[PDB]
């Protein structure tokens, strides 16, 4: 299972929730930040997380 | 006069010399959060993956590449450095100092010094000017410029890196002859923004007053 990561800057409904692999979760940012590429869903996949939710700063 | 002249001439030096504070921030976070973000599931959850907090605390501690991206902004405001910043700096630098690779048991502390210290470089960039605003000898603008300060202040507590681009966009603005771009940039998503855009806009007249 992917644990879903506590998120600096991020809506964190999901932190501490543990999901089977190829489960999808909606990752939404506060504004001013975003996922890398404007990405908005990541998939529990055999590594971790793809892509990797982090909310960084946006321009 | 004279004085004005001077006065005007030292913030103009100040706002140049620190005008990638923003950009250089943010660039601190982008290269932590993810590791910030390791951390705190870590120390607020059941997640236990000791080698994902490894390698986070290994971002903050590497080569000491981070510390160092600290001390150079230190350095930009190194004629205004407030004595809070050193100290946590240095807060920084312990915790660092008490993580040993595989041992995880300071990693929150690794963390909360991190942020700490991260609010305190937007925090000494207002002291900054709060120092040389206060030398002004115009009384409009001496005031105007301490309400800035504290509706900045406020900002910072709701949002430590939102609050330093608008800070560093409106007073780059500013002296730079540059009508201050008044409404909401972030959705008005941080309450802190709308008062802090007025006294800014309250700044920009006084400033304009001394300028003719
Ligand atoms: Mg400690």
């Amino acid at each position: 299972k992917c644990y879903f990561p506590y998120l600096e800057n991020g809506y964190n409904q999901n932190h501490g929730r543990k999901f089977v692999q190829g489960k999808s979760i909606d990752v939404a940012c506060h504004p001013g930040y975003a996922l890398p590429k404007a990405q908005t869903t990541v998939t529990c996949m055999e590594n971790g997380w793809s892509p990797t939710p982090r909310c960084i700063r946006v321009k | 006069g004279h004085m004005n002249q001077r006065n005007i001439n030292e913030l103009k030096i100040f706002v140049e010399k620190a005008k990638y504070y923003s950009i250089k921030l943010d660039a601190i976070y982008n290269e932590c959060t993810g590791a910030y973000n390791d951390i705190m599931t870590y120390s607020e959850g059941t997640f236990s993956d000791q080698s994902k907090v490894n390698q986070a605390i290994s971002i903050f501690k590497k080569d000491n590449k981070i510390v160092n991206k600290f001390k150079e902004l230190e350095k930009i405001i190194e004629e205004y450095k407030p004595m809070f910043l050193s100290k946590l700096i240095d807060d920084f630098a312990i915790e660092l100092d008490q993580a040993v690779d595989n041992d995880v048991s300071n990693a929150r502390h690794v963390a909360d010094s991190y942020k700490k210290l991260r609010k305190s470089v937007v925090l000494a960039y207002i002291e900054s000017f709060d120092v040389i605003s206060s030398k002004f000898v115009d009384s409009k603008f001496v005031e105007a410029s301490k309400k800035f300060v504290n509706k900045a202040k406020e900002f910072v507590e709701e949002n430590d890196l939102i609050a330093l681009e608008c800070i560093v966009k409106t007073i780059g603005d500013m002296v730079n002859d540059r009508e201050i771009n008044s409404r909401s940039r972030y959705n008005n998503f941080y309450k802190k923004e709308a008062d802090f855009l007025g006294a800014a806009v309250e700044l920009e007249g006084a400033y304009k007053a001394i300028k003719q």
